[PDB]
């Protein structure tokens, strides 16, 4: 009964606040995931690199019994948590495929709002 | 600046240890090194007496059980006063082991401090104890502090 | 009739090393008679046991001032400071111990 | 993010090695990373010709 895929594709968000982690399919269907707030990590700490790595170590084992072999990486966002969560996912085993060059990058867009000092 | 060198005298014949000859120069009080050195002889031999064995093998395993491996030292990073977990040095965790050893052994309370630490040197050997009462806070410290196990 | 001097926290050793058979006298007084807490007596010969030098001479010291302890080590500072100026063969061996303080 | 090209039979950090190196030649540390916070048109433009020129970064 359970579609037991095998290969997918990961996109992780990084920001300086959270890190999410989400485990995802040929067709971007919600594997698994897991952030920093669900290892236990309330305060700053979920931005931690640390974090990172236990949000990925968690999606990885809860993967691991969907079935997927093999994964892709999609991360994007700013934050340093960013290698330690593919230091994880290689850690854990599963093999990455390949990656891409995706980002939020706009060309102008909206304006931002007003600075944190005025 | 950087670190400084010491030197112990290690010999000692009832059970010859240099941990030994530096728990002797611990509980130490008012420069009377030969009341420490006769009580730790008479709390080794009631130890002796009371378990039928070397009193050496016991407080090694005191001193193994009650060593502390991760130390949680503070830092404030803005108003938030954080800890950071420490990985403790061998000299640094024997210092802490005995200095754990003489606080909890001298507060238990007894008829005499040789009895005070020959049951402290047992419920060292027998994880349940007061210095590793010491110890357990001090690992739950470090594991609720694992979020900066590095800066 | 060798010589020497464990000076050591103001207690001196006024030690001569000569042939003996290994009699170590303090103040005209026997090891136990004057020294208690036998922890030290061991103690006095470890350069005597680095080096084999067990019952080839005698100790005769007049030790003036000091405790039992800085007395003690004054002795053994002397014991090793006469032995080494009658058989520097072994300085190599006892230049690692030393046992000069200033103390 | 660096590039869509991929890269086996290597350690783990090799690949990040390449990662840093190649994510400077991208808007992902700039263009994505600037716009945080507003700044006004005259600091805005003054901003490329301090930058650009005096090389601090």
């Amino acid at each position: 009964v359970k579609k037991n895929i095998e290969s997918g594709i990961a996109h992780i968000r990084s920001t300086f606040n959270n890190t999410i982690v989400t485990i995802t399919d040929t067709h971007g269907n919600a594997i698994s995931w897991s952030s920093a707030g669900a290892l236990g990590f309330r305060g700053s700490r979920k931005s931690t690199p640390f974090a990172a790595q236990m949000a990925a170590e968690t999606a990885a084992k809860g993967s691991i019994e969907h079935g997927l072999k093999t994964l892709e990486v999609t991360v994007k966002g700013p934050g340093s948590g960013r290698e330690a969560a593919i230091r994880a996912l290689q850690a854990a085993g599963l093999e990455v495929t390949a990656i891409r060059d995706v980002t939020p990058v706009p060309h102008n867009g909206c304006r931002p709002p007003k600075r944190r000092r005025v | 600046k950087g670190p400084v060198a010491k030197r112990d005298v290690l010999p000692d014949p009832i059970y010859n240890s240099k941990l030994v000859s530096r728990l002797i120069n611990k509980m130490m009080i008012d420069g009377k090194k030969g009341k420490s050195q006769t009580i730790l002889y008479k709390s080794f031999d009631i130890i002796k007496e009371r378990t039928g064995n070397d009193a050496m093998e016991v407080f090694e395993q005191a001193l193994k059980n009650i060593m502390p491996v991760l130390e949680v030292k503070a830092r404030r990073v803005g108003g938030a006063n954080y800890q950071v977990p420490v990985e403790v040095r061998p000299e640094r965790r024997t210092t802490l082991g005995l200095r754990w050893l003489v606080n909890y052994a001298r507060l238990r309370g007894e008829k005499t401090m040789e009895e005070r630490l020959a049951n402290e040197i047992l419920d060292a050997a027998n994880n349940t104890g007061a210095a590793v009462k010491k110890r357990e806070d001090t690992h739950k410290m470090a594991e609720a502090n694992k979020a900066f196990a590095h800066y | 009739q060798y010589y020497g001097t464990g000076r050591r926290k103001s207690s001196v050793a006024r030690v001569r090393l000569v042939p003996g058979e290994g009699r170590i006298v303090v103040n005209n007084r026997e090891i136990s008679e004057h020294i208690p807490s036998a922890a030290l007596i061991e103690d006095i010969k470890q350069p005597l046991t680095l080096t084999e030098t067990a019952g080839t001479y005698d100790v005769l010291v007049n030790v003036h001032g000091g405790g039992l302890s800085g007395q003690a080590g004054a002795i053994r500072h002397g014991i090793a400071r006469a032995l080494l100026e009658a058989d520097p063969e072994y300085r190599t061996t006892l230049k690692r111990a030393g046992l000069l303080t200033r103390d | 993010m660096s590039k869509t090209v991929v890269r086996k039979n290597e350690s783990l950090e090799d690949a990040l090695r390449r990662f840093k190196r190649s994510v400077s030649k991208t808007g992902t540390l700039a263009e994505a990373r600037k716009r945080e916070f507003y700044e006004k048109p005259s600091v805005k433009r003054k901003k490329k010709s301090e930058a650009a020129r005096k090389r601090k970064f």
